[PDB]
C-alpha cells in the first residue's frame, strides 16, 4: 500500500505546516518529558498544543521574511553554545543527537535558525511596543528601598486560558468555567505540570509552563499582589490582564537579605521594569497576531 | 421615487425587565420645537436649583427644578429683525457658570445670556460653527468650532483671548470635543484622532498623541474622530475615539499607558476604579481604570441608538431613540428598571446633578425623573 | 433563409477584386522628374503562387489539441508531433497501439521493435466538406530525454480518387489524426 | 442671367503688401516661410519653386488673383522673385 | 536516501505538469532525503497556485497529490439594487477576481471589504457584503456575492458661514446638492455626491464673482456624517470681501491689426460693477473674432489689477493672435452610405484656403440642417510638424432617411386590394429625393412618382419631377356610378438666393375627368360658373378639363436640424396659377410655418408654434375647382378629428341614383325617400383654410439618453377652420353659413413620435373639446411618415 | 443555452456545429469555452474558431476585438499570419454594403477608412510573411484597395474642379501622384491638375503636366 511521506498539516498566511514539523516537536517534547520524569498526555491533546505552537511559529517566521530579517552564521555558532548544550557536554558533532533523525546536521541547524529568527523578530516587535515613563521608574526605585524590599525570588509555572481581545459574554463564562475547573483540579491534588501540558495557550505550554526563577517585581503586577501571599506549591486562582484568564503555581521560592549599596539601583530597577513590560507586551502581541492571522488546520 | 426599496433591519428589540422600583416623572415642560431630527449637542443645564434649556432656533428658557415652573424666557432668533426671523441654529448646549448662560450656534456665534433675566451680556463671532459644548474655566470660555479651531473667549466681555488650530480630515463625524480643565491646561480631542493638550494662558501646544488605529482603506474606514470629553483623574487622561482605542495617557508627558479596541462618540464615566462606557454599537459595558478588562458587558440594547450614560442614585441611566429610559446596575449588566418617557427619541446627553435627573427629547420637552 | 452547402469555407465577399486593373508605372518625361513617392502604399512584388478568391480555404488552421498532459505540440508540413509528460515511459507505445486498435483502423505494418505502425486508409465523415477526404497515416513513439513522445504523419491525402497535397488539407487532417490519438490516450487514462 | 446665390470661394494663402515687401533675394527658405507662412503650393516636378497664390471670388463680382513665385536654388537660398498683382 | 525512479502528479487541472516540475527542487535524479521532500512541498505551495500539496511514495515511484485552488465558474451578484451588475463586475475584476482565475480563499474577506468600499463611494456607508462559496462537480466554484444595501445617507443641512450680502437660502437654492426636497418635487432627492459638492462650490464662487466681489474667497469646506452614518452635514466657510467697480479695460499685445474691433468688444459703462462672467465672455468673444480671420490658436489671458484702497478693478487683457492658419484637407468620417460629394457640397470652408472657423461652423450647421445624419461633430487638428496648417474632420453618424407605409384594406372580399408607399430623402446615398406611392382596389387605382435632385448645379439649383395617376372607375364598368379619373405631370426648378432662402418655379399639367356626379350645391355652383348646365334630378353627367399651371414657391429654412429640430424657424410658401389656355382658370397659394423656441440650455424643453394658411379663387367668371379644395383635420393639421372632416359639408339636391339597392344605403337626398334639399356629414373642403398649433415638447421620462434622439414627446393644442368664401348665404338660409370663418375647431392632447426602422411613427391622443355638428371625432390616431 | 459539461464535450459540440454550418450556436459554445476555461488543451483553438465564426456570421466588430486580443496575447503564435489575414478580410468586409452592391453603385466615393485599414493590415501580412499561404490573395486585395483609394482621391479632386477651388484640386492631384502613382485614377486625374494650373494662369506648370500626359498616355 502507498505510504504517506509528508503532507500539509496546517495552512497559515501563505504558509504551510508539514507533518515533518509536528512529529519533530512531538519527539522533542517526548524526549524532554522522559528526561524530566513528567508524564505527558494522549496523542491528541499534545498534538493540539504542538499545532498551535507551530501556527504561531509559522506566522512569526513569515512576518520576519516580510520584514527583511535574516540570520548570520556566527549567530548559529553562538547558539551552539546553549542550544546544543556544548558547555554541559564537551562534544561538537551531531552524534550527541542520539534520540532521532539519525544524527543529521541540516535538520538541527535549520531548527536553530527557526528559533533564532523567531526570537529576534519577537524581541524587535515587543521592544518597539514598550513605553517607559520616568515617573514609573522613579516610583519603582523609591519602592526599591528599605533594605531592598520584596527581595523574594520565585520559580513559577503558569497556565493561560485564552480569550479574544473583544470576547462575548458566552465566551467569558466559558473561559471562567474552564479556569475554575483547572484551578479546582490543581488545588485538589492534580499535578500542575500535567494540567499545564493539557490546558494552556502559552508558548511555554510545551515546556509545562515553567517561567524559571524571577523576582516578584518583574511580574506585570497582575500576579504580584496575589502572589505575595503564597507558599511553595500553592495554586493561585484565575485572574485577568486583557489576554485571558491567568492561573499560577508556586513551584519554588528562595529569599535572602542581600542589599546592593539609586546610583546602581536605578539601572537595576529599569532592568526589571523592562522585563515586566516585555513579558506583558509579548503576551499581548502574540495574542493579537494569533487572532489576526489566517489559518486553516488540515486533517 | 420608491419608498419601499431601502431599509436595513439591524435594531434590537425592547428587552423585558423586572423593575426593582417604579420610575416616576416629577414634572415636564415644553421648550420650543427642540433639537429636532438634526444631530446636536443641546441639553439642559442645572445650576442653583434652576433648569436652563434651549431650542434649535433658540427659545432659552429657565425652569424651576422642583416643579418645572419658569422664571424667565427669551428668544435669540432675530430679536431686532435684521433679516426676517432666521433660526439661531443653537447647537452648543446650555452652559451655566458665574451667573452667565453660554450657548453656541451654527452661525458661528456664541451667546452669553444673563442669569437674572436673560439679557444678552455679549455675543461674539467665532471661527466657525460652535458645535462643542462651551467649557468655562479660569475666567475663559473654551469653544471648539466645526472647522477645527479651539478658541478661548474672554468670560467678562467675550473678546477672543487666543486661538489654536487643529487639523481637519476630509471627512469626520458631526460634533466636536469639549476641552477639560485639568491643571492650568486644556485637554481636547480632534477629528483627526490626535488628542492634544494646550496651556490655558495662550495656545502653546504642550503635547499631542494619536489615539486611533485608523488602519482602513478608504475615508469611511479612517473615521478617527475623538468627539468625547477627555476625563482627567489623578494625572491620567482617558480618551475614546470612534473606531479607535479607549486609551489612558499621562497628563503632561502624553505617552499612552494602555489601549483597547473600543470606540464611541458618547461621553463615558470614570467613577472610583471603574469606567462605564457606551460603545458605537449601543453596547453598555463596565471596565476598570487601572487596565482595560471589561468587568461586565450588556448587549440587550445593541443598535438602539443610546445617549451617553449618567450615574444616578447609584445606578447607570441611559436613554434610547424610542424614548425609553433604561436603568442598569453598576455591579452587573442586569437591568434594574425601564420606563417610557416620550414618543420622540432621546439623543442628547442626560443631566444628573444635585440629586436630580433631567433629559430633553428630540421634540424639546424637558423631563425630570425621580424615584 | 435559403442557404447553400458551400457558404462554409468561403470568402464573405463578391470576389470582384480579382477583376481589378493591374498597376502600371508612369514614365518621367525628359527634363523633369515625377514627385517622389511616399512609399506608404507600396505593394511588394511577391512571386508566391496560391489560391485566390473562392478557391482559398479560410477555415482556421487546425492546431493539435494536446489533450493528454503535454506541451510544445506542433504541426509540421506533412507530419505532426505531440510531446507528453507525467511518467508514461515505454508503456506509451502499448497505449498508442490500443488507441489505434479502438478505432479498428486497417493497420498494415506493426513493428513493435521500432515502435512504428502504418495503416492503409481511413475516411472522415465531415459535414464541413462537400467531398470527404481520406488519408494514409504512419504513427510511432520514440524516446525523448525523460519520456516517450508520439508522432503521426500522413503518407498522402486523396479526394474523389485523386491525390491532393494542399498544405492546409495536410495540416487539417494531421491535426485530425493527432487529436484522435490524444483523445484516445486521455480516454484510456 | 446667373441670379443665384454663390458663396465666396477663397483659394490660396492670404497676402498683404507688408508681407510681400518683407521678402528679398538672398533670404533662406526658413526666413521666407516665417515672413509669409507655409506655401499652399510648390513645384513637385523637380524644382525648388514656391507659389504664393491669393485668389478671391466674392460671388458673381469677378475673380481676382495675386500670384507670387519664389524660385530658390539647390541650397535653399532665394534666387528670383516674380510678383504678378493681377490676372491677365 | 533513496533513488526516485519516477514522479507522478495527481490533481493537476490548470497547472501544466511541466510548470510544476520546473517549480520543483527535484530533477528525477536521486540522492533524495525526507527534507528534500519537505522542501519540495514548501516550494510547490510558495508558487501560490495550490491550496493543498501532498507527496506520497509507492515503492520507487513518487506520487504527488495536489489540490489546485478551485477555479471560479461564475460570479453572481444577487441582491444589489442601486449598484449595477456591470459596474460592480468591473470593480471586482479590477480587484483581481474573475471567472477562471484561481480563487485564493485567503482574500474573500478583502474583496468583500472592497465592495463595501465601493458602496461607500456610492453614498451607502451602512452596507453589508457577504461571500458564499458553493462547490461544483469539476472542482470549480460559483462566487455569489449577496448584497444588503444600507439606507442611503441624506443631507440634513447645508450651511454657509460668513455670508452677509446674500441669505443662505438664496445661495444654496442654485446648488445641485439639496437639503430639502419640495413636496411637489417627487423626482428630487437629498443624496450627496462629491462631484456635486465640487460643482456647487464652483457655482457659489461664480455667483459671488458675478455679483461684484473680486476678493471673494472660500476659506474651507467641511463634510461630516452622523454617528449612525445616515445623515450628512455640509459647511462652507467663505469671505465675501467687498464690492468692486470696473475702472477700465486696456488690451495689449499682438492684435494683428484688429485693434478697432477688439476694443469695441471691450466696452464698459463707466463705474459698472465687476463681473467675472462678463470678463470670460469678453475673452471668448476676442477669441472668436480672431478665429474669424484664421487665427485658430491665439492666447488671450486677462488679469485684474485690484485697488483695495479705492475698491476698483482695472482689467488688463493680453492678446497674442499668433499665426494665421490654413486648411490643408477637409475629411469626412462615418459617411458609410452617403456619397462624399453629398457632404462636401455643404462646406463653406474651402480646402486649400485660409481658416476662418465661422465657415467651419456654417458647414457644420448646414450638414445638421440637411437631416441625413443623426450626429455631426467637427475637429480642427493641427498638422504635425506644421506651424500654419490644420485638417478639418467632420465625423457624422448616418440616419434612416427613408420611410415606408403599407396596409391592406378590404382584402379578398372584392378582388384584391393593398396600399403601399416609400419615401427616401437620400436615395442610395446619392442625395436624390425619391418617392413612390400607390393603392389598388376594385373601386380605385392610384400611382405617384417623385424624383428630385437637390443639386442639379453645383451652386444648389435643384430639378424635380412628379407623375401621378388616379382613378375611381370600377372594373368592367358595372354601372354608371361616380367616376373621377385624373393624371398629370409637374416639373419644378429651385435655386437659392441667400444662405437660408430659396425660390422655386415650375410648370404643371393636370387632366381631370369626372362623370356621374351626385348633384350638390357647391359642385353645381362651380359647374355653372364653368358654363356647364348639368341636370339636377338625375345622376347622369360628365365633365372634362385640361389644365396647365405655373407653380411658384419660396422656402426659408434656418432650423437646428432636419429632424426633431430644437431651434430655428421654417417657412414654406407654395402656389399655382393657371396659364391662359386652360379649361379652367384659378389661383391657389399655401403657407406653412414652424417655429421652435428652446427653454433649456440643453434644448430638452422646447415650444413649437406651427401654422398653415391657404387661399384660392377663380380669376374670371370661373371658380376654383372643387378638387383643389383645402381640407383640415387628421394627424397632419388638427389631431383629434377624422381626416379631411373639418369644413363645409355637402348639400344634395333631390335626385334619383343610378342604382337602387334594397339596403337603403343612399344619401339623404335620394328621390325615393326625400324631395327637399338636405345636408350631410360628407366633408367637401373649402377654398380658404387656416390652421394653427402650439406644442410643448418635453423629454421622454422613461428612456435613457441612448434613445433621446429617437423619441420625442409633446403636449399640443390645435386650432383649425375651413370655409367656402363663395357660399351664397342669401339663399340656403335653412342651412349652416359655410362662409363664416368663426367656426374654429380646437383640440388638445398628447403626442409621441418614434424614429422606427420603418421611418417616423406618430401616436397621439386628442380630445376635440370644440367641434360643430357633422364633425367626425377620432381621439386616438396613428400615422407613418413625416407629419406636416 | 450552454450546459455544464466538461470542456471536452463543449468543444466537441462546437466543432460539430461549425462543421454543420450553424454559426450562432457554435458561437455560443466557443464563447462558453473561452469564458469558462481560458486555459487548457483547447486554448487559442477556441479563439481562432471564434474569429472564424464571427467573420462568417457577419459579426465584424466582435471579430476585430477577438483578432486584436489574439494578436496582443500570442504574437509568436505560428498561425498568426491567418489572424492578420482575417483582420484584413474583416476590415474589407466593413467597407462593403448590400443594397448599394445590389443596385450596382460605385462605392469608391464613400468613407475610405475601412479600406485604408484593410490595406495596412494586408501590407503588414504580406511584408512580414512572404511565404504565407494567404499572400497571393492578400496581394490581389492590396491592388484592389490601392485602386479604390486612388479613386476616392480622384472623386474629391473632381468635385473641387467642379466647385472652382483650384488650389485644392492641385493639392489633391499632387497627393495622388505622390501616394498612388501607378493607379489608373492618377492617370485620369492628371488632366484635372493641368486644368487647375491653367485656370490660375500658371502656364509653366500646366506645360509640365501636359508633357507628363503626352509622355505617358501614349
Amino acid at each position: 500500500a502507498p505510504q504517506v511521506v509528508d503532507k500539509v498539516a496546517a495552512v497559515v498566511n501563505n504558509g504551510v505546516v508539514l507533518e515533518s514539523d509536528v512529529d519533530g516537536l512531538m519527539q522533542s517534547v517526548k524526549l524532554n518529558a522522559a528526561q524530566a520524569r513528567q508524564q505527558l498526555p494522549d496523542d491528541a491533546t499534545l498534538r493540539h498544543q504542538i499545532m498551535e505552537r507551530l501556527i504561531m511559529d509559522q506566522i512569526i517566521l513569515q512576518m520576519g521574511q516580510k520584514m527583511g530579517v535574516k540570520i548570520s552564521d556566527e549567530q548559529l555558532d553562538q547558539a551552539i553554545a546553549n542550544i546544543a548544550k556544548q558547555n554541559n557536554m564537551t562534544l561538537d558533532q551531531m552524534r550527541s543527537r542520539l534520540a532521532y533523525d539519525g544524527l543529521n546536521y541540516n535538520t538541527y541547524r535549520n531548527q536553530i535558525r527557526k528559533e533564532m529568527i523567531i526570537s529576534e523578530v519577537r524581541n524587535n516587535e515587543v521592544r518597539r511596543r514598550i513605553t517607559i515613563l520616568p515617573q514609573e521608574v522613579e516610583s519603582l526605585a523609591q519602592q526599591v528601598g528599605n533594605q531592598n524590599d520584596a527581595s523574594t525570588e520565585l520559580n513559577l509555572s503558569h497556565i493561560l486560558i485564552p480569550l479574544p481581545e473583544n470576547p462575548t459574554s458566552d465566551q467569558v463564562n466559558e473561559a471562567e468555567s474552564q479556569a475554575r475547573a483547572i484551578v479546582d483540579q490543581a488545588r485538589n491534588g492534580a499535578d500542575f505540570g500535567k494540567l499545564a501540558i493539557a490546558h494552556s495557550a502559552d508558548q511555554q505550554a510545551l515546556n509545562g509552563g515553567q517561567m524559571g526563577w524571577g523576582r516578584i517585581q518583574e511580574l506585570p503586577g497582575i500576579f504580584a499582589q496575589a502572589l505575595s501571599t503564597a507558599k511553595k506549591g500553592d495554586i493561585v486562582g484565575p485572574i485577568r490582564s486583557g489576554v485571558g484568564f491567568h492561573i499560577l503555581k508556586v513551584n519554588d521560592l528562595r529569599g535572602e537579605s542581600k542589599n546592593i549599596s539609586d546610583a546602581a539601583q536605578k539601572d537595576r530597577a529599569y532592568r526589571m521594569l523592562m522585563n515586566r513590560k516585555f513579558s506583558e507586551e509579548a503576551a499581548s502581541w502574540m495574542q493579537e497576531q494569533r487572532a489576526s492571522a489566517y489559518v486553516k488546520i488540515l486533517s | 421615487l420608491f419608498n419601499s426599496e431601502e431599509d436595513v433591519v439591524k435594531m434590537s428589540p425592547l428587552p423585558t425587565v423586572e423593575n426593582q422600583f417604579t420610575p416616576t416623572t416629577a414634572w415636564s415642560t415644553s421648550v420650543g420645537s427642540g433639537i429636532g431630527n438634526f444631530y446636536s449637542n443641546l441639553h439642559p443645564a442645572l445650576a442653583d436649583n434652576v433648569v436652563y434649556a434651549a431650542d434649535r432656533a433658540g427659545l432659552v428658557k429657565a425652569l424651576n427644578a422642583d416643579d418645572g415652573k419658569e422664571i424667565w424666557s427669551v428668544s435669540l432668533a432675530e430679536k431686532d429683525g435684521w433679516f426676517s426671523k432666521e433660526p439661531a441654529l443653537l447647537s452648543g448646549g446650555v452652559t451655566v457658570s458665574g451667573g452667565h448662560v453660554y450657548i453656541g450656534s451654527e452661525k458661528a456665534q456664541v451667546y452669553a445670556l444673563n442669569t437674572s433675566d436673560g439679557t444678552v451680556a455679549w455675543q461674539t463671532k467665532v471661527a466657525g460653527e460652535a458645535l462643542s459644548r462651551p467649557v468655562v474655566s479660569d475666567g475663559l470660555v473654551l469653544i471648539h468650532t466645526s472647522n477645527g479651531q479651539l478658541q478661548a473667549l474672554n468670560e467678562a466681555d467675550g473678546a477672543v483671548k487666543w486661538t489654536v488650530n487643529l487639523d481637519m480630515p476630509s471627512l469626520s463625524l458631526r460634533g466636536e470635543s469639549a476641552p477639560t480643565t485639568a491643571f492650568g491646561a486644556a485637554v481636547v480631542g480632534g477629528d483627526n484622532g490626535r488628542v492634544s493638550a494646550v496651556l490655558m494662558e495662550q495656545g502653546q501646544m504642550i503635547w499631542q498623541q494619536r489615539i486611533s488605529q485608523a488602519t482602513g482603506s478608504t475615508e469611511i474606514d479612517r473615521l478617527s474622530d475623538v468627539d468625547t470629553t477627555p476625563v482627567v483623574v489623578n494625572g491620567v487622561v482617558f480618551a475614546l475615539a470612534y473606531n479607535g482605542n479607549l486609551t489612558a495617557l499621562d497628563l503632561r508627558s502624553g505617552q499612552i499607558m494602555w489601549k483597547r479596541e473600543l470606540g464611541s462618540v458618547n461621553d463615558f464615566i470614570v467613577d472610583g476604579n471603574r469606567i462605564y462606557l457606551v460603545d458605537q454599537n449601543d453596547r453598555v459595558m463596565a471596565l476598570t481604570i487601572d487596565g482595560g478588562v471589561t468587568l461586565w458587558t450588556q448587549s440587550d440594547l445593541l443598535h438602539r441608538l443610546l445617549t451617553s450614560p449618567v450615574l444616578y442614585n447609584g445606578n447607570l441611566v441611559v436613554g434610547d431613540s424610542e424614548g425609553y429610559l433604561h436603568w442598569i446596575n453598576v455591579e452587573d449588566g442586569r437591568f434594574v428598571a425601564q420606563q417610557k418617557v416620550d414618543s420622540s427619541g432621546f439623543q442628547t446627553e442626560p443631566v444628573a446633578a444635585d440629586g436630580k435627573l433631567l433629559i430633553q427629547a428630540k421634540d424639546g420637552t424637558v423631563y425630570s425623573i425621580t424615584r | 433563409c435559403s442557404s447553400d452547402s458551400r457558404y462554409k469555407r468561403q470568402v464573405s465577399g463578391d470576389e470582384a477584386y480579382l477583376e481589378a486593373a493591374p498597376l502600371a508605372e508612369l514614365h518621367a518625361p525628359a527634363g523633369m522628374i515625377l514627385p517622389v513617392t511616399s512609399g506608404d502604399y507600396a505593394i511588394p512584388v511577391t512571386n508566391g503562387s496560391g489560391a485566390v478568391g473562392k478557391a482559398l480555404d479560410i477555415r482556421p488552421p487546425a492546431q493539435p489539441l494536446a489533450l493528454v498532459s503535454g506541451a510544445r505540440t506542433q504541426f509540421t508540413g506533412d507530419t505532426a508531433s505531440l510531446l507528453v509528460e507525467n511518467g508514461r515511459g515505454n508503456t506509451l507505445w502499448p497505449q498508442v497501439v490500443s488507441v489505434l486498435q479502438a478505432k479498428n483502423y486497417t493497420i498494415t505494418q506493426r513493428d513493435d521493435a521500432g515502435q512504428t505502425l502504418t495503416t492503409d486508409w481511413v475516411q472522415w465523415n465531415r459535414l464541413d466538406e462537400d467531398e470527404q477526404y481520406r488519408g494514409r497515416y504512419q504513427i510511432s513513439v520514440k524516446p525523448q530525454g525523460y519520456q516517450q513522445a508520439v508522432t503521426v504523419k500522413l503518407l498522402n491525402l486523396e479526394q474523389a480518387g485523386k491525390p491532393v497535397a494542399d498544405a492546409a488539407s495536410m495540416q487539417r487532417y494531421s491535426t485530425e489524426m493527432m487529436n484522435v490519438i490524444s483523445a484516445g490516450l486521455d480516454k484510456s487514462a | 442671367e446667373r441670379v443665384v446665390y454663390r458663396p465666396d470661394i477663397n483659394q490660396g494663402n492670404y497676402l498683404t503688401a507688408n508681407d510681400v515687401s518683407k521678402i528679398r533675394v538672398g533670404m533662406t527658405q526658413q526666413q521666407v516661410a516665417y515672413a509669409l507662412g507655409t506655401p499652399l503650393m510648390s513645384d513637385p516636378f523637380g524644382t525648388n519653386t514656391w507659389f504664393y497664390v491669393f485668389r478671391q471670388q466674392p460671388g458673381h463680382e469677378g475673380v481676382t488673383q495675386q500670384t507670387l513665385t519664389l524660385t530658390f536654388n539647390s541650397s535653399g537660398v532665394l534666387t528670383n522673385i516674380d510678383n504678378k498683382p493681377a490676372l491677365s | 536516501g533513496f533513488v526516485v525512479k519516477d514522479i507522478h502528479f495527481e490533481g493537476l487541472q490548470r497547472v501544466a505538469v511541466g510548470a510544476a516540475l520546473l517549480s520543483m527542487p527535484v530533477r528525477t535524479g536521486d540522492t533524495v532525503n525526507d527534507e528534500d521532500i519537505s522542501n519540495t512541498i514548501r516550494a510547490l505551495f510558495a508558487t501560490g497556485n495550490f491550496e493543498d500539496v501532498r507527496v506520497l511514495r509507492d515503492g520507487d515511484t513518487l506520487l504527488v497529490q495536489v489540490k489546485e485552488r478551485p477555479t471560479i465558474a461564475s460570479i453572481t451578484f444577487s441582491g444589489n439594487k442601486s449598484v449595477k451588475d456591470d459596474m460592480l463586475k468591473q470593480n471586482l475584476e479590477a480587484s483581481g477576481v474573475r471567472v477562471g482565475e484561481s480563487l485564493d480563499r485567503t482574500t474573500i474577506a478583502d474583496i468583500e471589504k472592497g465592495l463595501e468600499d465601493f458602496y461607500y463611494s456610492v453614498g451607502k456607508y451602512s452596507a453589508s457584503v457577504k461571500a458564499v462559496v458553493t462547490p461544483l462537480p469539476r472542482n470549480r466554484v460559483d462566487l455569489k456575492l449577496v448584497f444588503q444595501e444600507g439606507v442611503s445617507a441624506e443631507i440634513q443641512q447645508i450651511n454657509i458661514v460668513g455670508n452677509h450680502a446674500f441669505t443662505t437660502d438664496e445661495l444654496i437654492s442654485h446648488f445641485q446638492l439639496r437639503d430639502e426636497v419640495p413636496w411637489w418635487n417627487v423626482v428630487g432627492d437629498r443624496k450627496y455626491q462629491k462631484q456635486k459638492l465640487a460643482g456647487d462650490l464652483e457655482t457659489l464662487r461664480s455667483y459671488y464673482l458675478d455679483r461684484g466681489y473680486a476678493r471673494f474667497n472660500i476659506d474651507s469646506t467641511q463634510v461630516s456624517l452622523t454617528p449612525d452614518k445616515k445623515g450628512i452635514y455640509v459647511t462652507v466657510n467663505i469671505t465675501e470681501g467687498d464690492q468692486y467697480k470696473l475702472s477700465g479695460v486696456e488690451v495689449s499685445g499682438n492684435l494683428a491689426g484688429h485693434s478697432a474691433e477688439i476694443e469695441q468688444l471691450t466696452k464698459i459703462e463707466p463705474g459698472e460693477l465687476y463681473n467675472g462672467t462678463k470678463v470670460t465672455k469678453m475673452e471668448d468673444d476676442i477669441k472668436k473674432l480672431l478665429g474669424r480671420y484664421g487665427y485658430a490658436y491665439p492666447r488671450v489671458q486677462s488679469m485684474p489689477e485690484i485697488n483695495d484702497a479705492d475698491k476698483t478693478v482695472k482689467l488688463r487683457v493680453n492678446v497674442d493672435a499668433g499665426n494665421r492658419f490654413y486648411v490643408r484637407k477637409i475629411r469626412f468620417e462615418g459617411n458609410d452610405t452617403s456619397k462624399d460629394a453629398v457632404l462636401r457640397r455643404e462646406m463653406r470652408q474651402m480646402e486649400g484656403a485660409w481658416l476662418g472657423s465661422d465657415l467651419v461652423d456654417q458647414g457644420k450647421e448646414r450638414l445638421n440642417r440637411l437631416g441625413f445624419f443623426e450626429t455631426v461633430d467637427t475637429d480642427t487638428q493641427r498638422v504635425p510638424g506644421s506651424p500654419d496648417q490644420v485638417d478639418v474632420v467632420y465625423k457624422v453618424k448616418e440616419r434612416n432617411t427613408g420611410s415606408f407605409n403599407f396596409g391592406i384594406g378590404y382584402g379578398t372580399e372584392s378582388g384584391v386590394s393593398f396600399q403601399a408607399g416609400v419615401q427616401q430623402d437620400n436615395w442610395l446615398g446619392t442625395g436624390y429625393a425619391v418617392g413612390i406611392n400607390g393603392t389598388k382596389n376594385d373601386y380605385q387605382t392610384y400611382a405617384e412618382l417623385s424624383v428630385t435632385n437637390p443639386y442639379f448645379t453645383v451652386d444648389g439649383v435643384s430639378l424635380g419631377g412628379r407623375l401621378f395617376y388616379n382613378d375611381f372607375q370600377a372594373d368592367d364598368a358595372d354601372l354608371s356610378d361616380y367616376t373621377n379619373k385624373s393624371y398629370g405631370t409637374d416639373v419644378t426648378l429651385g435655386f437659392p438666393i441667400n444662405e437660408y432662402n430659396s425660390l422655386r418655379a415650375g410648370l404643371g399639367y393636370v387632366h381631370n375627368s369626372l362623370s356621374n356626379m351626385q348633384p350638390q350645391v357647391a359642385m353645381w355652383r362651380y359647374l355653372y360658373s364653368m358654363g356647364e348646365h348639368p341636370s339636377t334630378s338625375d345622376q347622369d353627367n360628365s365633365f372634362k378639363t385640361d389644365d396647365f399651371t405655373f407653380n411658384y414657391g419660396w422656402t426659408y429654412n434656418k432650423l437646428d436640424r432636419g429632424y426633431f429640430p430644437t431651434d430655428g424657424s421654417r417657412v414654406n410658401l407654395t402656389g399655382k396659377v393657371t396659364i391662359p389656355g386652360s379649361d379652367n382658370e384659378y389661383y391657389k397659394v399655401t403657407l406653412d410655418t414652424a417655429t421652435y423656441v428652446p427653454i433649456d440650455d440643453d434644448h430638452k424643453w422646447v415650444v413649437l408654434g406651427r401654422t398653415r394658411w391657404g387661399y384660392g379663387d377663380g380669376l374670371g367668371g370661373k371658380e376654383m375647382p372643387f378638387y383643389e379644395n383645402f381640407y383640415a383635420g387628421g394627424s397632419s393639421t388638427v389631431r383629434g378629428f377624422q381626416s379631411n372632416t373639418i369644413g363645409p359639408k355637402a348639400v344634395y339636391f333631390p335626385h334619383q341614383a343610378s342604382n337602387y339597392d334594397p339596403d337603403y344605403d343612399y344619401e339623404c337626398a335620394t328621390q325615393d325617400g326625400a324631395k327637399d334639399l338636405c345636408k350631410s356629414d360628407d366633408a367637401v373642403g373649402g377654398n380658404a383654410m387656416a390652421v394653427a398649433s402650439l406644442e410643448f415638447i418635453t423629454p421622454t421620462p422613461f428612456i435613457s439618453d441612448k434613445y433621446a434622439n429617437s423619441v420625442r414627446t409633446s403636449f399640443f393644442w390645435d386650432m383649425g377652420t375651413v370655409w367656402d368664401t363663395n357660399w351664397d348665404s342669401s339663399q340656403y338660409s335653412g342651412y349652416p353659413d359655410y362662409s363664416d370663418p368663426s367656426n374654429i375647431r380646437m383640440s388638445a392632447g398628447i403626442a409621441l413620435q418614434w424614429m422606427s426602422p420603418l421611418g417616423p411613427l406618430v401616436f397621439s391622443y386628442a380630445q376635440p373639446f370644440k367641434k360643430y355638428d357633422g364633425d367626425k371625432a377620432e381621439q386616438f390616431q396613428f400615422n407613418i411618415g413625416k407629419t406636416w | 443555452e450552454v450546459p455544464d459539461n466538461p470542456p471536452n464535450e463543449i468543444y466537441a459540440t462546437a466543432q460539430q456545429k461549425l462543421q454543420d454550418g450553424n454559426w450562432r450556436q457554435a458561437i455560443t459554445q466557443l464563447e462558453a469555452l473561452d469564458n469558462r476555461y481560458p486555459f487548457g488543451p483547447y486554448s487559442q483553438q477556441v479563439q481562432l474558431d471564434l474569429i472564424y465564426a464571427y467573420y462568417k456570421n457577419a459579426d465584424l466588430p466582435l471579430a476585430q476585438a477577438a483578432i486584436d486580443r489574439f494578436i496582443r496575447l500570442n504574437p509568436t503564435h505560428p498561425n498568426i499570419d491567418y489572424v492578420m489575414y482575417m483582420r484584413g478580410l474583416t476590415n474589407m468586409a466593413l467597407d462593403d454594403s448590400a443594397l448599394q452592391g445590389f443596385f450596382g453603385v460605385d462605392r469608391s466615393d464613400r468613407d475610405p477608412q475601412h479600406a485604408r485599414a484593410a490595406f495596412s493590415d494586408f501590407s503588414k501580412l504580406v511584408r512580414g510573411y512572404p511565404n504565407s499561404q494567404y499572400t497571393t490573395d492578400a496581394t490581389k486585395r492590396l491592388v484592389f484597395l490601392k485602386d479604390r483609394l486612388a479613386k476616392y482621391e480622384y472623386s474629391v479632386a473632381e468635385y473641387y474642379t467642379e466647385r472652382g477651388a483650384w488650389v485644392a484640386v492641385v493639392n489633391r492631384v499632387e497627393g495622388m501622384l505622390r501616394d498612388y502613382p501607378d493607379t489608373q485614377a492618377t492617370r485620369d486625374a492628371l488632366p484635372l491638375m493641368e486644368n487647375a494650373y491653367r485656370q490660375m494662369q500658371m502656364n509653366a506648370q500646366a506645360e509640365k503636366v501636359a508633357k507628363i500626359i503626352a509622355a505617358n498616355s501614349s
